[PDB]
């Protein structure tokens, strides 16, 4: 019963999980049966709703038996719905309604299952997000999606956490979590974050529309009082290993347009929602306005992001995930901090010529022979082709010709001519990390257009192969070489042309 | 192809500004045989004739595009020198500031950030290395 | 004067003792050992102080004038995988 | 040499007024091998090249002066391209329009005076015969 | 005693003389004794000095014995310096003191001498100038020259039309001359013209310093009133043959520049006289400032004289002479008349190439044959190398390489080369007549100075080698085929930008 | 009807009577014949009107519309000798 996108899953556990066997896995996975067990107190609220179906939509990406349980009949009615949305994204997915055989179990509400599997009890209060593995939570009564969406990644996140142990390393389960997503602190009784969903984005565009960007996008679609216009921007469409993490892609959304998909997903919220399926480069010459009030990048390259912050928008919020980390950026460009392209500056130092040709060819070590026969011009000589040869793994017969030519000739079509090259990892994040983060964009564009104070550092981070950390703020400081944009005062004077101060 | 994502307030104030200091020195191409035939945001067509070598003949005609100048590099291209048309056939000037050598996978270990400011990818620049080389 | 240095690592705090004479990247083998995150390459972290502004790891931690008691990061490069 | 002798304000004006004009058609003469270099009051500096030639050779570079222009012809000279200095050795230009024409004694019963006004004498007649007869 | 200088009178008497005979004029000129009388009445005033200086200024320029007749001792003094004068011009010339042998004379004054011969009296009052063959008529006591100097010219020119009228056809000798210098009409007694001789020239440009200037010279250093700034302007030098007409010139200026003795002359007015010994493009392009208030033109070429139109000055008083003709015209630019460039405007219409060059090659009525020839682009045959060649008055043999070559090649070698040419009459004006159109210059500069109303008629003209016109006034219309400067749109911005209007 | 012509010719003023289907040419023959001004080629002269226009000597003396009495102008070109 594992889906038909079980292997791009095995391909993202693969970058995470110690001696991973594919034929182990897929048969670790079918010894399994995930319960998600809820009351009356649960279904009865915005939050506990939400809880429910981001962990449905999480779980159902990976296991192949859940157990749907539904603990008085007050969730009878939840339970049918939970079961059609698993169905929905794995039409061969099994569905117990019984917790005799569950392995792990999620526990939404007040009532506990007397289940002899490790259970994790998940709930919220408004921006707070709550786990326990001894006692329930219980949902709050707020119209916010935040600290309900979380709590689904964190349940998620452990169950997979206690499932594959054996593979890794430090990752114990959390005891407890109580996380307010508005401080992302350890959430304070003094300090209760606003509840009042009215929010207005204003002109807010979301920039790629993938795994990231449907976290936020379920988010959004979740908070209701949220008014304005929402531009939505990518070209592509849902493929079928995507359904590993796109939390709003079933079955039914293969082949469809990302940008329609989520133009969809908030057809019955009050936002203005603009379908651009175009790229960036493409919506921002047919806008030809260049006042961006709010953007939210959810790309996938580092080149992107960048191309982003030089149309200078008044503030971005990035996000991303990698192996061992997501987490959310913050950048206004005339703040004294640092802007989306510090982020991704390159590190380094431009070299001088014979460094680089020496550094390219595998042979650090010869600077001094490099510079010499760029100075002399002269013949590469045999051992000088050999090392490099050696150095970069790379038969000698094919670079034979070039013994005895110059170092330039040589250089230019084994480098930059790609010779070697010929001669001679993309990261697939798991759904609960392409959730949790894009329901953290979600949160600082809300955030942000609510006037809320913002986060002191410039970044907040998030390891989900561990325990939570205590102290999820990450400093960034603005990028000091002088070669950033942020230093540029071309730059500093569109931007102040556009927004003021 | 590309398109002019960057603020144009941004690219267009720095393509104004390399004309700018292009037209003291217009004098002292010409007898190189470097002549600005057209200069219009983002596109500078110029024209190379060897003075040395006589018949004196168009012997390279560039256009050096600026979008998304500075933030990205410049391109350069060889086209023909009436019909402005790119022509099939370090040659093509794999060299840092060039859009064509930093958008080369090979080359990947020089991004172009790290030789912003610096004086690498303006006008002159290219315009040395084309007439010295030439 | 041994300085007692906090490491926020990958959003884990730990604690290394250092002696002023070490250079930083004994207290980065320290902490990413106290932490268990040995397995990424350890060029890959980046040293930060509290205004994340990034530390030499070969520069001597005397050089950094630091106080008794201070508080770094431990932070991988942002990502860039959303799709 | 003709030193500026008419109000200078009427020169200039009708000197900007013909590369105004001039500057919707660059197009078309970069194709038959017109190439405006240089537009600085009173000289214009072009070169030509025949387009279907192949090597694509500079053949011709004048300087059109205008002077006292309009009340005098414009003159043109020949230069060498890169020093912009004068070639020694209808050719030479004995057409009416052109300064060199009316300083003419032969040419003296048909004074500039009857054709002012007239479109001959402006920068696009030069250039069309030059290109048609070159 | 004839002039060193008596060849080039000569030539200029060779221009209005029937049967010119050089060795006869020489002959009639030394069998002559031409007579200058004055008392006490001419030698008292600043109008008697006047055309006495003025008439041995122009006699002493042709005739080879004067007689210098006081007619009772207060005119004693004054006769030792009008010998001086003579002797100044002439150092050869044969002086008398008794009217015995005089064959003509000029009277100034009230005193008849008692002579047999035909005898003048030329006067003034202000603006008027006076001659009578009857009566003496008197020197009045302005301080103006224009009325003076104008008879001293009348004078002149009456003592040579009585000595050569044989020569001469309808050349009468005035009976009487009252000519108001005012308003070129005869004077009246109504209309007396301002005898105030202050007058502020402004900074006025006296462009071309020749013969005319010599005479506007001799006007402005004789009216003591005039104050302001005059700017001179020539690059040569006096030569010898110069002296027949140049009337400020003696053998002493013989080498001097022509700006330095317009200066020199002027050196006891008021006027700030600023010498430049360049041409007009020189002054032009040094001075830089392009606002000229006033210009007086006594050039010698058409094309030198529209140059000066071409730098808009305020107003010009342009002055010439040529065979039967002097005259003045007057010239604003934007003011609906004629400018300096009407004037000398050619006439004719731009023919085409096939009647142009039919024209030039001297067989106009071959233009049918010559628009065949030069779209056939053939051979041109023999009988029209031999028609071309009669037409010109040239030699067939040189012509003759053209048979069978393209009409081109024979028009451009024959015409623009200049090859006919090879194979293949200077106006020298009477001193009378430059001087008083010198003199009529003057009045018109400082009239406009002034601000007199302006003569009705673009010029005012004078013939000397007939009696005077009773109509002196010429009418010019603006020029109205639009190629004329005065036409153009740019033009007259530039003259309203500089002066109004 | 004829009209009766006077022309200032070179200052002097003379009078010839016209026919008005005779071209204009012959008041000028005629009044440079009263002034005995027929030296010059009759081409140097101008036969202008009152306001100084140049006016067609092959012209018919009716077609300017002149009335019965005219005063026009027979003039020199204006010189260009100064020097
Ligand atoms: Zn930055
Ligand atoms: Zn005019």
């Amino acid at each position: 019963a594992l889906a038909n996108f079980i292997d791009r899953a095995a391909t993202a556990a693969s970058q995470v999980l110690t001696d991973f066997h594919l034929g182990d896995f897929k048969a670790a996975l079918e010894k399994q049966v995930v319960a998600v067990a809820f009351d009356d107190q649960a279904i009865s609220c915005a939050e506990g709703q939400a809880t429910l179906d981001l962990a449905v939509r999480l779980l159902a990406r990976l296991y192949p038996v859940l157990a749907i349980l539904p603990l008085d009949s007050a969730a009878s009615s939840q339970a049918q719905a939970l079961e059609r949305l698993a169905k929905s994204i794995n039409r061969k997915i099994g569905i117990r309604r019984s917790g005799k055989s569950a392995t792990v179990c999620l526990v939404a509400g007040a009532t506990r299952p007397s289940l002899r599997c490790p259970t994790f009890f998940i709930g919220s209060d408004g921006w707070a997000a709550k786990l326990s593995r001894t006692d329930p939570v219980g949902s709050g009564s707020s119209l916010l999606p935040y600290g309900a969406g979380a709590a689904s990644c964190f349940g998620a996140a452990n169950v997979f956490r206690t499932i594959f142990a054996a593979q890794l390393t430090g990752a114990e389960s959390d005891e407890n979590i109580d996380l307010s997503l508005y401080s992302y602190n350890k959430s304070r009784a003094g300090d209760a974050g606003p509840i009042d969903p009215a929010v207005d984005l204003g002109e807010t565009h979301l920039v790629g529309l993938g795994a990231i960007a449907h976290g936020a996008l379920w988010a959004l679609a979740r908070q209701s009082g949220l008014s304005g216009r929402l531009h939505v921007v990518d070209h592509e469409a849902v493929e079928l290993s995507n359904l590993q993490r796109y939390v709003l892609a079933g079955q039914a959304e293969i082949g469809m347009s990302k940008a329609v998909l989520a133009t969809t997903a908030l057809r019955s919220t009050a936002l203005e929602v603009e379908a651009h399926p175009l790229k960036w480069a493409e919506h921002v010459a047919r806008r030809g306005d260049w006042i961006f009030d709010r953007v939210g990048v959810a790309l996938d390259t580092a080149a992107d992001r960048v191309a982003v912050q030089g149309a200078l928008p008044r503030w971005i919020a990035n996000a991303w995930t990698q192996e061992h980390d997501l987490g959310i950026s913050r950048h206004g460009f005339d703040d004294g901090q640092a802007c989306l392209c510090c982020m991704y500056m390159p590190s380094g130092k431009s070299k001088d010529e014979h460094q680089l040709v020496a550094e390219e060819l595998g042979i650090p070590e010869a600077h001094e022979q490099v510079k010499a026969l760029l100075q002399t011009n002269a013949g590469v000589p045999n051992d000088f082709v050999v090392r490099v040869a050696t150095a970069m793994g790379v038969p000698f017969e094919p670079l034979a010709p070039f013994v005895g030519q110059p170092l330039r000739s040589f250089y230019q079509q084994a480098i930059c001519g790609g010779l070697v090259f010929q001669l001679s990892r993309t990261v697939v994040p798991m759904a609960f990390q392409s959730a949790l983060a894009g329901i953290m964009l979600a949160a600082e564009l809300v955030k942000h257009s609510a006037g809320f104070p913002m986060s002191p550092t410039t970044s907040t981070r998030v390891n989900l192969l561990r325990p939570l950390g205590s102290h999820l703020h990450d400093p960034k400081a603005k990028d000091s070489s002088g070669r950033c944009i942020c230093s540029d005062e071309d730059f500093i004077s569109a931007y102040r042309r556009k927004y003021g101060n | 192809p590309e398109l002019q994502t960057v603020d144009p307030e941004v690219s267009r104030a720095k393509f104004d500004r390399e004309i700018s200091r292009f037209r003291p020195y217009a004098d002292a191409y010409r007898m190189q045989g470097c002549f600005l035939i057209e200069e219009s945001f983002p596109s500078a067509f110029f024209i190379f004739a060897s003075p040395k070598v006589k018949p004196r003949v168009i012997g390279a005609a560039i256009e050096i595009d600026f979008t998304n100048y500075d933030l990205r590099p410049p391109s350069v291209v060889f086209v023909d020198p009436f019909t402005r048309q790119p022509i099939a056939r370090s040659p093509f000037l794999c060299m840092a500031g060039v859009r064509e050598y930093h958008d080369n996978p090979a080359h990947s270990g020089d991004p172009w950030l790290l030789h912003r400011g610096s004086g690498e990818g303006c006008l002159a620049f290219i315009l040395d290395k084309i007439i010295k080389y030439g | 004067g041994k300085i007692e240095i906090i490491v926020v690592v990958n959003g884990q705090p730990t604690q290394v003792e250092a002696n002023p004479n070490q250079p930083l990247h004994v207290v980065r083998t320290k902490a990413l050992e106290n932490t268990q995150n040995v397995a990424q390459p350890p060029d890959n972290w980046e040293f930060k102080d509290e205004a994340g502004n990034l530390l030499d790891v070969d520069k001597k931690i005397g050089d950094f004038g630091f106080a008794n008691t201070v508080t770094l990061f431990l932070s991988l490069k942002a990502g860039v995988a959303g799709a």
